[PDB]
């Protein structure tokens, strides 16, 4: 391309493609925040054809989703495995997987190591 | 200046040859030469992982003794 | 609210699960400090 | 005034294959050391891959200039050679490139850059050779420290209280140590399972399977006598074309009664071995396992697994001492594996695994189930764990250990540029760009650590040159110390053969005047 590399494709890295991964498992997150305890609300989906779905379960709301960034498909399958190993849990599992990687981007931009932030993670 | 360059820093380094023939009139190949040598170095620099500006500081040092060495070496017509 | 006495369990499964999992997908996530997006052929 | 030297070509090739050769190894400094990151990786179909392998990033970024190809090529190489090392030998020959630049530039020929850095290379193996010290692989501590040293750098280095033994004990298992001068891998099967957490992995000394067992109500079974079926449990079928004509009513019903008791003889012959567990070799062109042959192996309490693939037969006879049966004459008591149990035990889940565990005849073979809550982290944890068999495989390979911390690199540089001034001439200037070459991994290590990385290798320099010849970059402390008491030590193998085939591509890269369209 542009750059020496001559890798034919796209090249974020360092704090760009950092805040974009916090920006996608956010932006997941944030789906399903409103749907969290007994006064959340349910959400209805429509499937490009007219077909409705009304739900509360994270599970069910990120497998109809159609997510394309990786970051997020990440959080997705997370949710899916919460609901293949617990039966609940789906949706504050995804909460808390964004809020994680919401406040380990926020230290790694204070400029802690990453290699730091999971050890603590880890540790806590 | 007959170079259709687009790229901004080539623009800058028409500048700097420019400079050099309004200020002198001779150099203006020198001047060119030397700079992109300079920056070549910096790359090396700058792989090591010296800040930018410590790289320029040096070398606005290094180019004050050369300057007075160049008073000192010196003749006179 | 003493939620013990109000009757708001969880199993410790739940909770215990939860942690592990989100902790896991976030080490996975914060890992990345690159990506390399390949033009689709 | 010698040769004009009338084409300018040659020397664009030469600039540009330098280039994207120095790009390559730049983009890729970052995933270097235990403070080094992950690259995420979009192929065109859209899988993704996050990983922090040189040689899997190189494969799966389609780098498009042939030297970066070369590049990519070389970390196989070394991917191949020792498993260990994929980054830093690209490091290395994009390092060693960025100083031909300025060797060319000098005015050197590439022929004599390719010789003086065949010299440096011999001198180096000589110097990293003088470094090493034996180890005997009794010392289960240092395959652990190799181990552990070796996964630091992966996404799998919290879990390595965990993974480490495993691998170590994997290799263990399945080498004689007394005699084995290499292992082959293929010996440790490596079963990816969705679900639970990398510290859920587990180290089976028996056997693993994927496929489901057909039986319902029978999924344990203790003192298991296990059968190879390569024959099919199917009414009979000549090689020939062949048809059963029917010209009366009677020979209908006896049609299927003959069927039937063709049938009920196979399965009896079968549970007169005393087999419970029945592994049927996987058949096109014929049903290997008919519902009548289900039916009757049930009624005769036998568990039974279909669809085995004819790649894994020498793995599960290796593995509980089976021996494949092709005709049900030979099939006896003697062609029979023992396990004290074989259990399809669910996964919360997610999923089922059939374990063959226990065996009266367990031989040179082991699994791994590898378990994560991600397919990309599954996926790195397995090339990690791979990274660290293959780090135990150098260390059988070679009984030789280096220290690590960027000490070799370190030590080289210097040793070289000694070399490189008794070595006076114009010899003199290629070794010292070695030298400075080989400098490039201790500056990556402290880069990516955090620290200054010109004080911390000015540091690192002195205190070799002082003596100090096992001294390194310490990420806990933050700065520079004997790397012996971090246990980061690697085996020989792995600098020796980075060195070695790194210096073999930058000759020829230097090898290459032109480049040509063809067709
Ligand atoms: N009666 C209640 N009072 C207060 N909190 C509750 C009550 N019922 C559920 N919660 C909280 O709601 C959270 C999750 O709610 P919900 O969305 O139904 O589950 P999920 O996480 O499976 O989607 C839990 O953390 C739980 O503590
Ligand atoms: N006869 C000569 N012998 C050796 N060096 C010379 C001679 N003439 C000029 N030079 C050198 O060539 C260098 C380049 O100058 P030149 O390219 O001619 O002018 P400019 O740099 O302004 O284009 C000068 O530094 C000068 O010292
Ligand atoms: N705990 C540690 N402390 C200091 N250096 C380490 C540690 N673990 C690994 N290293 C260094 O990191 C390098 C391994 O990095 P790695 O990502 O495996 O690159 P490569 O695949 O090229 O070996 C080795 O040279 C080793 O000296
Ligand atoms: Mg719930
Ligand atoms: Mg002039
Ligand atoms: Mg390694």
């Amino acid at each position: 391309m542009e750059g020496p590399l001559s890798v034919f494709g796209d090249r974020s890295t360092g704090e760009t493609i950092r805040s974009q991964n916090v920006m996608a498992a956010a932006s997941i997150a944030n789906i399903v925040k409103s749907s969290l305890g007994p006064v959340g609300l349910d959400k209805m989906l429509v499937d490009d054809i007219g077909d409705v779905t009304i739900t509360n379960d994270g599970a069910t709301i990120l497998k109809l989703l159609e997510v394309e960034h990786p970051a997020a498909k990440v959080l997705c399958e997370l949710a899916d495995l919460q609901d293949k190993e617990v039966g609940d849990g789906t949706t504050s599992v995804v909460i808390i997987a964004a809020e994680l990687l919401k406040n380990a981007d926020e230290l790694v931009k204070q400029k802690i190591h990453p290699t730091s932030v999971i050890s603590g993670y880890r540790l806590a | 200046s007959m170079m259709d360059v687009d790229h901004q820093i080539a623009k800058l380094m028409v500048e700097l040859s420019k400079s050099q023939d309004d200020e002198i009139g001779d150099g203006t190949t020198g001047v060119v030469v030397l700079a992109g040598a300079l920056l070549e170095e910096a790359e090396q620099l700058l792989d090591r992982g010296i800040h930018p500006i410590r790289i320029a500081d040096g070398y606005e040092q290094a180019a004050r003794v050369a300057i007075e060495h160049l008073d000192k070496i010196s003749d006179s017509v | 609210r003493d939620n013990k006495q109000a009757g708001v369990f969880e199993p410790t499964i739940v909770k215990v699960k939860s942690l592990k999992f989100a902790t896991e997908a976030a080490i996975t996530i914060l890992r990345i400090d690159d990506l390399i997006k390949l033009h689709p052929e | 005034k010698g040769a004009y030297q009338d084409r300018d070509k040659p020397a664009q090739i030469r600039f540009s294959n330098i280039s994207a050769a120095k790009a390559v190894a730049d983009a890729i400094r970052t995933s270097l050391g235990p403070k080094g990151m992950d690259k995420m990786i979009q192929d065109g179909k859209g899988d993704v891959t996050i990983t922090n392998d040189g040689a899997t990033i190189l494969k799966q970024m389609q780098v498009l200039h042939p030297a970066a190809r070369m590049l990519v090529e070389l970390s196989k190489a070394q991917d191949i050679e020792a498993g260990d090392g994929t980054t830093s030998v690209v490091i290395i020959a994009g390092s060693l490139l960025d100083s031909c630049t300025k060797l060319l530039q000098k005015g050197i020929h590439p022929t004599i850059i390719s010789e003086s850095f065949q010299k440096a290379l011999e001198k180096g193996i000589e110097i990293l050779t003088d470094m090493s010290r034996p180890v005997e692989l009794s010392d289960r501590e240092t395959l652990l420290n190799s181990a552990t040293t070796s996964l630091n750098s992966k996404v799998v280095s919290q879990y390595s209280s965990l993974l480490s033994p495993m691998s170590v004990n994997a290799v263990m298992k399945v080498i004689d140590p007394a005699t084995a001068t290499s292992v082959d891998l293929r010996d440790i099967k490596i079963v990816k399972k969705l679900g639970g957490t990398i510290d859920d992995c587990e180290l089976v000394e028996g056997l693993v399977l994927t496929q489901k067992v057909s039986n319902s109500g029978i999924t344990r079974v203790e003192k298991a006598k296990i059968g190879l079926i390569q024959f099919c449990l199917s009414a009979p079928k000549t090689d020939m074309d062949n048809q059963i004509v029917v010209s009366d009513y009677a020979q209908m019903d006896r049609v299927l009664r003959e069927e039937r008791a063709y049938i009920l003889n196979l399965v009896k012959q079968i549970k007169k071995t005393g087999c419970n567990v029945l592994l049927i070799q996987k058949s096109i062109l014929r049903d290997a396992l008919s519902d009548l042959a289900l039916h009757f192996l049930n009624k005769m309490k036998i568990m039974v697994i279909k669809d085995i693939e004819r790649e894994d037969i020498e793995f599960i006879c290796k593995t509980i001492g089976t021996k494949p049966v092709a005709h049900i004459d030979q099939f006896t008591a003697d062609m029979l594996g023992s396990a004290e149990l074989a259990e399809e035990v669910n996964l919360n889940g997610s999923g089922k695994l059939l374990k063959i565990t226990g065996c009266a005849s367990p031989g040179k073979t082991v699994t791994i189930v590898v378990r994560g809550s991600n397919k990309l982290v599954i996926e790195e944890a397995e090339r990690s764990i791979h990274d660290a068999l293959c780090v135990i495989r150098c260390l059988v390979k070679k009984r030789a250990l280096i220290a690590g911390g960027g000490a070799p690199e370190i030590e080289l540089a210097l040793r070289l540029t000694e070399y490189s001034r008794t070595l006076s001439g114009m010899e003199s200037y290629c070794v010292r760009a070695f030298a400075d070459a080989m400098e490039v991994i201790p500056s990556t290590l402290a880069e990516n650590a955090g620290l200054n990385p010109i004080s911390t290798v000015t540091e690192l320099r002195n205190r070799h040159a002082q003596g100090e010849k096992t001294a390194g970059i310490n990420v806990r402390k933050g700065g520079i110390s004997n790397i012996l008491e971090e246990l980061v030590v690697q085996p020989l193998l792995v600098s020796v053969s980075a060195l070695t085939l790194a210096t073999e591509t930058v000759r020829s890269i230097l090898k290459i005047d032109d480049v040509v369209n063809t067709r």
